[PDB]
């Protein structure tokens, strides 16, 4: 089938990004890459049996 | 969970065990070794995609991981991919109903190595849990892998001897000392390179070929012969001498020096007695019968604490007139190779030179059978912290 | 007035670093003694697995007479 | 607490501790040297420094970079060496993750220099957005759980004696010993070269035999005793005369051997001259006679609390003297901790000593670090002082 839908129908949700962040305690001056949480709106397939040690 | 719906994946630079599922009775050979690669369309605009296969000869080919490490991990995520979604595929056409059962849930254990980086380890946390959407991930070292396969010693030192490269990692209070985390460039290509010194006139397939003989052995039947004959891939006969006795002997001396001068920085005598008394070693070359004796050899040799035998024998012609033993305070007293298990029927069979995968399997046991929920991170953890809950589930 | 709220506050950047610092050698302790405990768990698996497949061995080898009928 | 992710590196006298604030064991633990070797080529490293010290080539010559007050000289190598860590052992770039470092304990007077050094190192070079220095031994005594300690850190290039009074370091108090590790690494040299067949540009190899054998040898042959060297001989024949007398032996005749690897040799030393490597730290008077007696740690563990007590003096005393903390990295030879206690006790007779003491043998050494790790994972920004770039933008202007 296709792989995007063979990954969602099996298994079974938020998201994250690598991104730069500044903290409050207002704001500092600095930022620092981290990793913070996404808010809403934020192939091929090989065959088997052919490397099989027999 | 469902023993029938385990994943494990250990990759290397070369190729890739592959197994989804056990057998339930005991523990077997994996069947799958795919080829660590990935072709690299160069599609216009800029997007990158990648295939199993060339693609009417516009991919290049990429090797996602070359001496333990990688060097692009949007191939070796997407190679992960790759397998993930064959093995779907493949139980969709074998049992037609295997979403709501086999592939419901499936916990993933993921084989890593110790020069990995930590953000692309953050960056495997965020694929599984985004594109791949698997629920359960345990980013499983091999280092402690290839102990817990043994009856599992707290003390011990693990040598990876691979392809083009080395790897000595010392193992402490079951964790991993990454500060004495060592790796020479120098594997099999080196035994390999040894016999192009020894013997010019032969080449790389006929070299290969006596690498992977049954008759090529280390001294620490073959040694009152001379000469022997091997056949060579294409079916050729080849006589042999002595240069199957030797070419191994560089890489055993580096992988004796580095080893010494790694466990000799440890400062804690009772904890590094343990890891000269439990040397482990494994890899891909170490097939070799006679290799890893060769090397216990070497380092009973040059770091075996001993008295010397130019004193021992003035010692014991000024006692001809009980020998008392010279006790020594330094702390590699016993080098001794721990016990491999010798009860598994499969691995017996197929050698014991992919025991970090059967670790896989034994820690599999360990955690995916149990409801305990600390080696791995879950859905609800990854809501809450993502890949800064990679760091709280580790060993 | 002020001096108050100065030494207020520096008694609690005492106390909550002092407290905190406390707190993460409970976690120090806490994540060496949960790797001991599943290392011996896992030590103890490979028993079972022995006690498991040994007797196995026994069977198969009881039934080499059968076997040889 | 927060979602960060810190580095931690600890530039100590003699190694170098390097790795990141997620994990509690480092990722790397490198000597704070380096080889120049001639082009020029900075040799960097854990076991490259070893294996380029073991070709024995012409031209390699290690160079320091931590002197005996704790503080860096050669920056242009310090930044090859965050280079080489960033590259091949943290392996992430720095203006991703912030930076914790140390500093070691001086007067007041040499601290603002080493901070502009640090501003220019981590901000026209490295790029770090914000970084933050902590005292290495408030660091010390707050990582185990201490507002007010007194911190006695045995380390390579000396004895580090700190008086800490609730949070605040007093510093016209801290005296810097000189005798430490890279003096026994020369005492050992010095007193083993009729046996061993042998007895800067020439440095190579005495770094070499000082990290192959000599530290072994301090690991495993060298023990501290608890009392003077003397008294010893007044005390353990007096003890052995009352075991003899009530049941109806020379403690020091025990022979103990050390395999010497370059000539596999068996050196015989008795326990009297095992413990005259130890007496060098405490009586520095035994080697000749510029060295007083007060040079040593003895005197001046009454020296720095007599000279905390004037900043009421004996609540001071009784603060300090209830909270010793006793650390470092060559302190981990048995009867360091008893010889600072009993030398302790034989000036404050009226005071009770309650030392507690990390004994841990790993954990000993990365202590340091260890101080900057629970520093770097605090859940708050304004418990510690984060240098930003804004404090030297600040400093450009006058």
């Amino acid at each position: 089938m296709d792989p995007q839908t063979l990954i969602t129908k099996a298994n079974k949700k938020e998201s994250w990004r690598y991104d730069w962040y500044q903290p409050s305690k207002e704001k500092y001056p600095f930022r620092y890459k981290t990793w913070l949480r996404n808010q809403e709106d934020e192939e091929d397939i090989l065959d088997l049996k052919e490397f099989d040690r027999r | 969970f469902r023993q029938d719906s385990i994943l494990i994946i250990y990759p290397r630079s070369q190729t890739t065990l592959v197994q989804f599922g056990l057998n339930e009775e005991t523990f077997t050979v994996p069947e799958l070794e795919i080829p660590t690669q990935i072709y690299r369309t160069t599609r216009q605009d800029g997007s990158y995609t990648y295939h199993s296969t060339n693609k009417d000869n516009k991919a290049e080919l990429i090797k996602p991981i070359q001496n333990g490490e990688i060097i692009d991990i949007s191939a070796f995520t997407q190679f992960l991919r790759l397998i993930f979604v064959s093995i779907l595929s493949d139980r969709a056409n074998k049992n037609q109903d295997a979403f709501e059962a086999e592939l419901s849930n499936i916990p993933l254990l993921l084989i890593t190595h110790h020069s990995w980086s930590q953000s692309d380890l953050e960056i495997i946390t965020q694929y599984v849990f985004e594109s791949l959407e698997i629920n359960n991930l345990i980013q499983l070292p091999a280092s402690l892998a290839a102990t817990y396969s043994m009856i599992s010693l707290q003390n011990c030192c693990i040598i990876d001897v691979g392809t083009h490269h080395t790897d000595i990692i010392p193992i402490v209070d079951y964790a991993q000392l990454d500060h004495l985390v060592s790796s020479i460039p120098m594997g099999g290509q080196s035994i390999n390179d040894s016999l192009k010194k020894l013997l010019p006139q032969w080449d790389d397939d006929q070299i290969e070929s006596l690498k992977k003989s049954p008759i090529f052995e280390v001294l620490s039947k073959n040694s009152d012969l001379e000469f022997n004959t091997f056949w060579d891939e294409k079916g050729n006969e080849i006589k042999v001498g002595k240069q199957r006795f030797q070419g191994c002997n560089n890489l055993i001396k580096n992988i004796s020096n580095r080893v010494g001068l790694t466990l000799d920085n440890i400062d804690d005598i009772n904890k590094a007695k343990a890891v000269w008394e439990n040397i482990i070693i494994v890899g891909g070359t170490t097939s070799i019968s006679g290799f890893k004796e060769a090397l216990l050899g070497q380092l009973l040799k040059d770091h075996l604490i001993i008295e010397p035998e130019e004193e021992k024998s003035k010692r014991e012609e000024e006692a001809k007139s009980f020998v008392p033993t010279i006790e020594y305070v330094q702390c590699p007293t016993v080098i001794k190779l721990a016990k491999y298990p010798d009860y598994f029927p499969e691995w017996k069979k197929s050698g014991y030179s992919e025991i970090i995968f059967l670790g896989a399997q034994i820690v599999s046991k360990q955690i995916f059978t149990h409801p305990k929920d600390t080696f791995y991170i879950t859905r609800e953890k990854y809501n809450m912290k993502g890949p800064a809950a990679l760091w709280d589930v580790q060993f | 007035e002020k001096r108050k709220k100065e030494r207020n506050l520096h008694l609690q950047k005492i106390n909550s670093i002092i407290d905190f610092i406390k707190e993460r050698q409970s976690e120090q302790w806490s994540r060496q003694e949960r790797c001991f405990q599943f290392g011996r768990l896992g030590a103890s698996l490979h028993n079972q697995m022995e006690k498991d497949e040994q007797k196995r061995i026994e069977r198969t080898a009881k039934q080499r007479l059968a076997a040889l009928k | 607490t927060l979602n960060r992710k810190c580095v931690v590196i600890h530039n100590g006298s003699h190694r170098t501790v390097a790795g990141f604030s997620n994990v509690e064991l480092p990722q790397c633990i490198i000597p704070s040297s380096y080889i120049k070797r001639t082009e020029a080529e900075f040799i960097f490293g854990t076991y490259n420094m070893i294996d380029a010290a073991a070709e024995k080539r012409n031209g390699d010559e290690v160079y320091t970079l931590v002197d005996s007050q704790g503080l860096p000289y050669n920056w242009d190598a310090l930044e090859m060496q965050w280079r080489y860590l960033y590259d091949t052992q943290l392996k992430v770039s720095p203006e991703e993750l912030p930076l914790v470092i140390t500093m070691p304990a001086t007067n007041g007077k040499p601290d603002m220099a080493i901070l502009e050094r640090y501003y220019e190192l981590a901000f026209d070079k490295l790029n770090v957005p914000v970084f933050q220095i902590v005292i290495e031994p408030l660091a010390i005594a707050l990582s185990m759980g201490k507002s007010s300690a007194f911190v006695i850190d045995i380390g390579a290039s000396g004895c580090n004696v700190t008086p800490i009074i609730d949070g605040i370091v007093v510093k016209n108090a801290v005296v810097r010993s000189k005798f430490g590790g890279d003096f026994l690494d020369f005492q050992v040299h010095e007193r083993l070269a009729p046996l061993i067949k042998e007895e800067q540009k020439r440095s190579t190899d005495v770094w070499y035999e000082a990290s192959t054998w000599i530290q072994q040898f301090k690991s495993t042959m060298l023990q501290v005793s608890e009392k003077d060297l003397f008294e010893l001989e007044r005390y353990y024949k007096e003890q052995a005369d009352i075991y003899a007398k009530q049941q109806e032996n020379n403690p020091l005749v025990q022979k103990k051997n050390f395999l010497f690897k370059p000539l596999n040799k068996t050196l015989t030393l008795d326990l009297k001259e095992c413990y005259q490597f130890a007496e060098y730290l405490f009586k520095p008077q035994l080697i000749s006679d510029k060295f007083s007696p007060e040079d040593g740690l003895g005197p001046l563990m009454a020296k720095s609390v007599k000279k905390a007590g004037a900043s009421s003096p004996e609540q001071v005393y009784s603060l300090l003297l209830t909270n010793v903390i006793i650390t470092g990295s060559t302190s981990l030879i048995e009867g360091m901790e008893q010889r600072i206690i009993k030398e302790l006790s034989i000036r404050f007779p009226q005071y009770k000593l309650t030392t507690f003491a990390n004994q841990v043998m790993m954990d000993r050494k990365i202590q340091g670090w260890l101080g900057a790790l629970t520093m770097a994972n605090l859940p708050s920004w304004s418990l510690g002082k984060w240098y930003s770039k804004e404090d030297y933008e600040t400093l450009k202007r006058d």
